[PDB]
């Protein structure tokens, strides 16, 4: 059937434990490709709305064309290995 | 002779390509999607395939 | 007249490999027989160690007048063409716009050319028509 | 197939001409290379060379295997690529995406309605094209909030 | 066992069968042989694996000495 | 085989060279003048160019902040 | 004419000058696979093909905008 | 800012500042550039007793030419090592320890004025060409640790506690650099900056 | 079940190959019935050997789930584990289809010892494809090494005249530069105690002792892609070794660089390969412009075919150097299409032209068209593939990697577009003087391509074509694979 995401983070794990490291790995990859989902579904929304408004296309779909412009710098695969290693905190 | 040995192939391999498209549709409406291929064998899952790399990790340590 | 094309050295040393006179190939007279017509070559005729640059397959080289005289024609033609610009745009002798150029209502378009708010008005309007 | 008194008159009539360089009724098996007298395929040879000595490209031996297992085995690679039930995760996130929505919308009369509507097969084909399918709403929830789990799994801030 | 003695035997096998290429005569040339090399591996084989099998004991009784001096260490 | 190629000597000679440039080659200043640019200078420039602009141009998706036509006109007259 | 050396040379675009003694007959039957399939073309295209400033209403697109606000 | 370059260097101790009493180049020098020049000289003259002895001998004639040396080498030969020896003392002064540039510095130098004695025979370029292949021998040598990394080895380190013994953690951040032996789990992001910077995908893109 | 059964098949295989060509030694002087035909029974024996090898790729490939994160059939086998991914999959295939092809485009120019020749064949083939598989470093050393000793024979024995010069290129070369390599696997093994991937891929090393580490393996896949300076060994290995040796060279050979890079540097140096990506663009770029300037002053066809290699595995290296998804799947995609053409090339320039006319000078050959139009089509088709025209992989492969470079570094990475460019200045000069002007005097007119030379090109060139119209076929099995082995830390 469609598996399903095993939500673990890097912070709540052991990376000693073999099989908790590789669902942290797993989790934060999934994540990422869901966000390159959403933001073709806006990309969708902003081919059409282009397509239909014709002339009126910067009024109509500004919104849309905005949310666009701000996801695709971060809605992207980043991979697992640079949160794996670096702690944001420290 | 334009159906000699070299002309006729490409069309049958495209011929035979399509029917076999169009019959793993058919095959597709019948069994929930699952192509005409299940035959051979279906994919492993992770659960599956989780315990074979929890075994082979814990021996690299 | 004719003149040999740019990177042919005037002397080599290679060993035992025979020394000779650069010939390019493109300017052989091409009423002679030849056991190679096309190329103009006859069978076991000498190459020049950069052959491939002195034969019908490199560049074909022109010669009607030196480099020199071509470079110096081609950037007399082009001054002439940038003296003509010069001397017109010091001295403005271009006309002035005949009308004030087109302004538009409704702040210059500013909502119809993807102006969210008053903060980005002329950041996308165009023209602005003050005369409502 | 060595048939013994076949080479015989086959080495024979070679020797009625003298002079050198100046059959198809014959096959061998595949138990016949490792079971024949030491005498007998020396025999076969010299009426080899000898009958090809008295002669273009084919029959070189290499075209029924090619064609019966190498051809085989790349339609059967062609088979796997079209028509093999594996999710990419480029798919797999696109049907996890709809599924979020459902689950986020439960209350939602009509983004169910839609949902169910929506074939398992247009799922990747969400948008616009020649399927006339209903997805306004659909689309809809998605612009209006983040369906990602991105922001749970970072739990360490600057 | 049998399969390990098996594998050794047949590294008999092979080692026959080398020496018969090296001496330049058919593979089937005195059979006995094969069965001679056979034999001749599987012994070995046999002391083989009891050496192995005394390693694995005489590793584990070091490995627990060795662990007590690790902890020892980490402190 | 038929010897279907027939063979040029002076071509013969002239491939034989071309192959075995090697061998008369000579670490002159002419040489050496070649060496550097190619191997010392030209990486150099591209070696200033990569580190110079090693995460100085954060391109994607880069907004328009700034207007792009003039409001008013000004006669030269 | 000349000798286009054509007993060995046979490309599959004919070489100098080349008609079939069959080549009447051979005309109709590609006349008739082009035709046959020209109509694929235009079955596949008619169902394939759609208008893209059509798929949506304007009133979908304006929630659209709204809801990504 | 500058550069981020990998730095392929093996770990030695480094003198804390004020340390380091600089050696006397001079004195140093003195030393290998009399005692050289002495056994050369020296071995030269029991040679030739070694010849006077014998040379109707092919034998020992062939032993005793192979370890004769010329005229300009009894002389280049102390001047040389004499040399080295003040210019690798004289530039580890400067720069408060021996580096690999300095030694490859002080072995071209050496073997150059050398060479320019013991080789006079020879093109001046072709005399550059063995002073520069000598000089970068050296240079290697100090740039492996000369013979051993001694204290900064990964031996030595295991045995300091400074190695990977206990494992790794992932749970433990260190904020100060970890050893050059030593791996870890996970790290401070803010020494991924300092090692990258920011750019082309760390923090910002 | 995949390892186990690859290995323990073909040994029975090379032994079976030994046993029937090798019985008759013993001053029989006979004339044995298997010697016949060029030794047409053992010969077909061998091919029958690498098709069922890939058969046995496939078995695995049907249980593959492009939707798991991590090595598949995780297997143990002679104390070593091995397992598959979907970067490994797609490399194993390949090497695994031109196995049959090595031993038909040597299946008639040979001038003896057929049974050796297809051994070593099968024996490259299988180490190479072994090679993808292992999954620690030791493992992955063992096999990136243990072919040039088949290899170093097979040029020796079966070149042409220089083979003695290639013979030693090539062994002094990759040793040399591999120890290298095995310099900085000994240094994990010591600080780590093991070698193996997972293991090391989740260990941070102190940047100093990732730099040392970076260099000892970068020095020998740096020689093995190869890049500039150290490509100087295969332009004449290329061209003094056998047909079947240039192929599996041109098609395995060199990309087992790049999954050194995806293996040992990506995941376990990934720190310092952020560090290293400008020199490596630095090196590759000039390596690409270099290439293909010397290029177009080259006389030999097989060595023309072998910078032009060079020019496009400087593009893989780019690509995959990359940190993101677009570059790697393009660096990916270009290695399995030059999987293809390159071989093909040398099937056309040192195959059919070299077993007619038995020289490879350029000054010998032009107007081919005239007598050999079947030839010139697949010449000039193959040629655009080279310069990466669209409809083709090889374009796939270089838009996505000169993408993967512009989105990585946007002012150097533009360099890399120069590939369109130069790369159809040297190819197209080749293709429209070998087609072009009246058929070359100097040669005699001939057979056309036969059905075993149409054969090899055809299956060469399709699968060119299906991943240059639907890479998705391929982009779909790297997907989660690739993603992996990004680096980023955005805030
Ligand atoms: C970047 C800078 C340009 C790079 C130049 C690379 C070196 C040249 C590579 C091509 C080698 C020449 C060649 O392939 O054969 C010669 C060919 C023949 O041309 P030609 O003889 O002039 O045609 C006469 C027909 N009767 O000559 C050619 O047709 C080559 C065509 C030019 C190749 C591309 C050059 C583009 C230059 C653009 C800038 C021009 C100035 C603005
Ligand atoms: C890294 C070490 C750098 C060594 C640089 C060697 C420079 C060199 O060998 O130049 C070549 C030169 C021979 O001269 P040539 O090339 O024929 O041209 C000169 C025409 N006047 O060669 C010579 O002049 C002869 C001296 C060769 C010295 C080689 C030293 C090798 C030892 C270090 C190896 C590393
Ligand atoms: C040598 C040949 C190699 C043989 C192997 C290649 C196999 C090709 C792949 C087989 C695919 C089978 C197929 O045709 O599916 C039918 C497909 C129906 O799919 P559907 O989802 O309903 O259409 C959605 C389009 N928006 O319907 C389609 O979408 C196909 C329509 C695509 C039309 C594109 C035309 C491209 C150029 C066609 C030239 C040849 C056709 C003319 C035939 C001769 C005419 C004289
Ligand atoms: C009344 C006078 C009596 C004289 C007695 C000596 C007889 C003459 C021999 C010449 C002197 C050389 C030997 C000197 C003693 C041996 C070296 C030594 O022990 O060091 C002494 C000298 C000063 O060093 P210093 O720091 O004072 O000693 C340590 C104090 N803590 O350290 C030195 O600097 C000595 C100079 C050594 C450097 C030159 C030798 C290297 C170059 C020549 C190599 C010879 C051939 C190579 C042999 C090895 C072959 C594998
Ligand atoms: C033969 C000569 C060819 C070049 C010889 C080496 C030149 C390269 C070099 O590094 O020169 C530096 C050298 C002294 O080296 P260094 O230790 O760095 O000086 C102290 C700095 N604080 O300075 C020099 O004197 C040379
Ligand atoms: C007859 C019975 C045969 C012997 C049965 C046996 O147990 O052999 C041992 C092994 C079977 O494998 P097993 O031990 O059960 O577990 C997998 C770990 N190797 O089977 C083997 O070990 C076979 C090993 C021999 C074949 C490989 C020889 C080396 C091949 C070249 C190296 C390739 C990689 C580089
Ligand atoms: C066959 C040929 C095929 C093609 C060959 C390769 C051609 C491409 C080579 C050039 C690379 C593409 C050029 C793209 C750079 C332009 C990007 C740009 O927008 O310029 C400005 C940009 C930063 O933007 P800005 O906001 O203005 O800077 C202030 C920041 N507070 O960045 C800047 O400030 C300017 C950056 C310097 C640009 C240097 C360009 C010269 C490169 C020469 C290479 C060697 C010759
Ligand atoms: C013309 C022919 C060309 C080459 C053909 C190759 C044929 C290979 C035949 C292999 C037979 C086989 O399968 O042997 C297998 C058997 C049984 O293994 P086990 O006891 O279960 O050990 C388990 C094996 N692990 C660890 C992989 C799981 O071990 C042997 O006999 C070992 C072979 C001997 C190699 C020499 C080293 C050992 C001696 C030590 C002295 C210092
Ligand atoms: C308990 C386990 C071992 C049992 C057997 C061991 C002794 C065998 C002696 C039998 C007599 C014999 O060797 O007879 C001599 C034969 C035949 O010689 P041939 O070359 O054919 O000469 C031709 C003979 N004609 C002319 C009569 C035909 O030689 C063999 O068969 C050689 C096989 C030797 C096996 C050695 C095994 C070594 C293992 C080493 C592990 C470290
Ligand atoms: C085919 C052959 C290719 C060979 C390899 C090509 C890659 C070359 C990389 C050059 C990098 C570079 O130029 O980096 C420049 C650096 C340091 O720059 P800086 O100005 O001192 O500091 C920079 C700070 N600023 C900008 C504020 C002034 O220099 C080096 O210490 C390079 C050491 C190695 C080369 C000598
Ligand atoms: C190629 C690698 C070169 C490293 C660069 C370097 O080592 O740079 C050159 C060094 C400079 O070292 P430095 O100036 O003493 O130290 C630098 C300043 N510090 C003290 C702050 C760190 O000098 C040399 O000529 C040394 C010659 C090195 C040769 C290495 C051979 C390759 C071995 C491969 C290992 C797997
Ligand atoms: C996957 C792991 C496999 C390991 C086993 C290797 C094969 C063993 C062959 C021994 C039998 C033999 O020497 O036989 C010889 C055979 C076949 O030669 P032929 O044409 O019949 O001889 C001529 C006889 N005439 C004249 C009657 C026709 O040559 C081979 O097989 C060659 C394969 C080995 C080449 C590479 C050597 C590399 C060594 C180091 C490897 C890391
Ligand atoms: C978008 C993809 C399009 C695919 C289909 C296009 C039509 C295919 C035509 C095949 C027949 C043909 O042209 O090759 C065969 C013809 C033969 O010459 P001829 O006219 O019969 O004269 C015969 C007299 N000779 C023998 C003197 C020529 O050419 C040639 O050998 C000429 C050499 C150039 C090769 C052209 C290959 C073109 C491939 C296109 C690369 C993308």
């Amino acid at each position: 059937d469609h598996v399903r995401s095993p939500n673990v983070s890097f912070d709540d794990i052991d990376y000693n434990n073999s099989q908790d490291l590789h669902n942290a790995q797993e989790s934060l990859l999934r994540e990422q490709w869901i966000r390159v989902s959403a933001l073709k579904v806006c990309r969708k929304a902003l081919e059409s709305c282009y397509k239909t408004s014709g002339p009126n296309h910067y009024e109509d779909c500004r919104e849309i064309a905005e949310k666009y412009l701000n996801m695709l710098p971060d809605h992207r695969i980043q991979g697992f290995l640079g949160y794996q290693k670096n702690d944001p905190s420290k | 002779n334009i159906f000699n040995k070299w002309n006729v192939t490409p069309f049958v391999w495209l011929f035979a390509t399509v029917g076999i498209f169009q019959w793993d549709k058919s095959h597709r409406e019948s069994h929930d999607g699952k192509g005409i291929l299940d035959f051979l064998g279906e994919i492993k899952v992770k659960e599956s395939l989780d315990t074979y790399f929890k075994e082979y990790q814990t021996k690299v340590a | 007249k004719s003149f040999l094309p740019h990177f042919i050295p005037k002397n080599y040393s290679y060993g035992d490999y025979p020394r000779l006179k650069p010939e390019n190939l493109q300017k052989r007279d091409p009423y002679l027989k030849y056991d190679d017509q096309a190329n103009k070559r006859n069978f076991n005729e000498p190459l020049h160690p950069q052959q491939d640059d002195l034969d019908m397959w490199a560049p074909d080289h022109f010669d009607f007048v030196q480099d020199s005289i071509a470079l110096k024609w081609f950037g007399t033609f082009f001054g002439v063409l940038a003296v003509f610009s010069s001397v017109i745009y010091i001295g403005g002798l271009y006309p002035e716009k005949p009308a004030n150029p087109r302004n538009y209502p409704f702040s210059g378009l500013a909502k119809d050319l993807g102006a969210s708010s008053e903060e980005d008005t002329l950041l996308y309007a165009a023209k602005i028509d003050k005369s409502i | 197939a060595f048939n013994l008194q076949l080479e015989k008159e086959i080495r024979s009539k070679i020797d009625s001409l003298p002079k050198l360089n100046n059959v198809t009724n014959r096959k061998l098996s595949l138990t016949d290379y490792l079971f024949q007298n030491a005498a007998n395929q020396a025999l076969y040879v010299d009426n080899e060379a000898d009958l090809k000595e008295l002669d273009e490209n084919e029959n070189e031996g290499w075209e029924k295997i090619m064609y019966v297992g190498f051809v085989p085995t790349m339609i059967l690679i062609f088979a796997i690529v079209l028509f093999k039930d594996d999710k990419s995760i480029d798919e797999w996130a696109m049907d996890e995406l709809l599924l979020r929505l459902k689950e986020k919308n439960l209350s939602d009369v009509e983004l169910i309605d839609e949902l169910d509507k929506l074939s398992k097969s247009h799922v990747g084909k969400i948008g616009a094209s020649e399927i006339n399918k209903r997805d306004a709403v659909i689309i809809e929830r998605i612009l209006n909030g983040e369906y990602d789990q991105l922001s749970g799994l970072k739990k360490k801030e600057l | 066992m049998i399969a390990s003695l098996a594998g050794w035997g047949l590294f008999g096998v092979t080692v026959r069968a080398y020496q018969q290429g090296i001496r330049k005569v058919p593979f089937s040339y005195y059979p006995l042989g094969y069965v001679y090399s056979a034999l001749g591996w599987v012994a070995f084989g046999y002391g083989f694996n009891l050496w192995t099998e005394r390693n694995d004991k005489l590793l584990e009784k070091r490995v627990e000495k060795l662990k007590e001096s690790r902890n020892l260490r980490l402190s | 085989g038929p010897h279907l190629l027939r063979e040029d000597a002076s071509f013969q000679r002239y491939g034989q060279l071309r192959d075995n440039l090697a061998t008369y080659w000579k670490f002159n200043r002419k040489a050496a003048r070649n060496v550097f640019i190619f191997l010392v200078a030209v990486p150099a420039g591209l070696g200033y160019l990569a580190y110079n602009y090693e995460g100085k141009t954060p391109f994607v998706g880069k907004r328009r902040t700034e207007p792009i036509f003039e409001q008013d006109y000004v006669p030269r007259k | 004419h000349h000798i286009h050396t054509p007993s060995y040379i046979k490309p599959p675009t004919g070489g100098w000058n080349f008609t079939p003694a069959n080549w009447k007959q051979n005309t109709v039957l590609v006349l008739v696979g082009f035709t046959a399939c020209c109509v694929g073309l235009y079955k596949l295209g008619e169902a394939g093909s759609y208008n893209p400033k059509l798929k949506y209403k304007e009133e979908e697109l304006s929630r659209w905008n709204q809801s990504a606000k | 800012e500058q550069f981020h370059l990998p730095q392929p260097f093996w770990p030695t101790t480094k003198t804390k500042e004020g340390e380091y009493v600089p050696k006397d180049s001079i004195r140093e020098a003195s030393k290998v550039f009399i005692g050289s020049g002495v056994l050369l000289g020296g071995m030269h003259f029991r040679r030739l007793m070694q010849y006077k002895k014998g040379s109707a001998r092919p034998g020992l004639a062939k032993y005793l030419n192979l370890f004769s040396l010329s005229k300009s080498q009894l002389i280049g030969f102390p001047v040389a090592l004499g040399a080295f020896s003040f210019l690798s003392h004289s530039f580890a002064n400067l720069q408060e320890g021996q580096t690999a540039t300095g030694e490859f510095a002080a072995s071209s130098i050496a073997s150059l004025i050398g060479l320019s004695i013991f080789r006079t025979k020879k093109p001046l370029s072709s005399n550059v060409a063995i002073a520069v292949g000598m000089g970068s021998l050296f240079g290697f040598l100090t740039w492996a640790g000369n013979f051993n990394l001694g204290d900064n080895s990964y031996r030595a380190a295991l045995e300091a506690g400074n190695g990977n013994e206990g494992g790794f953690d992932n749970k433990v951040i260190k904020t100060e650099r970890q050893g050059f032996w030593e791996g870890v789990y996970r790290r401070p992001l803010s020494q991924t900056v300092e090692d990258l910077g920011e750019g082309r995908g760390i923090i910002t893109q | 079940m995949l390892v186990q059964n690859l290995i323990i098949f073909n040994i029975i295989g090379i032994v079976l190959l030994v046993l029937l060509n090798n019985n008759n030694n013993g001053i029989l002087n006979k004339k044995s019935l298997l010697t016949i035909k060029n030794e047409l029974k053992l010969k077909q024996i061998g091919l029958i050997i690498s098709i069922i090898n890939i058969l046995i790729i496939i078995e695995n490939w049907i249980g593959f789930n492009s939707n798991y994160y991590g090595f598949q059939n995780i297997e143990r086998f002679l104390n070593i584990y091995w397992g598959i991914d979907g970067i490994s999959l797609l490399l194993v295939l390949l090497t695994l289809i031109l196995g049959p092809i090595a031993i038909l485009s040597n299946w008639k120019n040979l001038k003896g010892y057929y049974t050796y020749y297809v051994i070593s064949i099968n024996m490259l083939v299988i180490l190479m494809a072994l090679n993808f598989i292992c999954l620690d470093l030791v493992s992955f050393y063992i096999l990136f090494e243990s072919t040039l000793a088949p290899l170093f024979l097979l040029i020796g024995i079966y070149g042409a005249n220089n083979k003695n010069k290639a013979a030693y290129y090539v062994l002094i070369y990759t040793l040399a530069s591999s120890l290298f390599m095995l310099l900085s696997i000994v240094i994990y093994y010591i600080i780590i105690n093991s070698t193996d991937y997972i293991y090391i891929n989740n260990i941070i090393l102190s940047i100093n002792l990732q730099s040392l580490l970076f260099i000892g393996i970068i020095i020998g896949i740096a020689v093995k892609t190869p890049l500039m300076p150290v490509h100087t060994w295969l332009p004449t290995v290329h061209s003094e070794s056998p047909l079947g040796g240039s192929i599996l060279l041109a098609g395995v050979i060199l990309k087992l660089a790049i999954y050194g890079v995806i293996r040992l540097l990506l995941p376990n140096l990934s720190e310092i390969s952020m560090m290293f990506t400008p020199i490596i663009y630095i090196i590759s770029i000039l390596t690409l412009i270099y290439s293909s300037l010397i290029t177009l002053k080259q006389t030999d066809l097989k060595v023309i075919i072998a910078y032009s290699s060079i020019s496009h595995l400087a593009v893989c290296m780019i690509g995959i150097f990359a940190n993101n998804l677009i570059g790697i799947n393009g660096s990916l995609i270009l290695c399995l299409a030059h999987g293809f053409v390159s071989p093909a090339l040398f099937i056309l320039v040192g195959g059919i032209l070299y077993d007619r006319y038995h020289n490879r000078l350029i000054n010998y050959y032009q107007g081919l068209s005239t007598f050999m139009p079947i030839f010139s089509i697949y010449l000039v088709v193959f040629s655009f593939c080279n310069t990466g025209t669209p409809l083709s992989g090889n374009f796939v492969g270089e838009f996505l990697s000169i993408t993967g470079a512009v989105i990585r570094h946007p002012i150097i990475g533009s360099l890399t577009a120069a590939s369109v460019l130069l790369s159809a200045c040297y190819q197209m000069k080749l293709t429209n003087r070998l087609t072009g002007s009246v058929f070359s005097q100097y040669l005699h007119i001939t057979n056309d391509v036969t059905n075993r030379e149409i054969f090899l090109l055809n299956w060469l060139l399709i699968p060119t074509i299906i991943i240059g119209i639907y890479p998705s076929f391929v982009t779909n099995i790297l997907n989660l694979a690739s993603s992996t082995l990004i680096y980023s830390v955005l805030i």
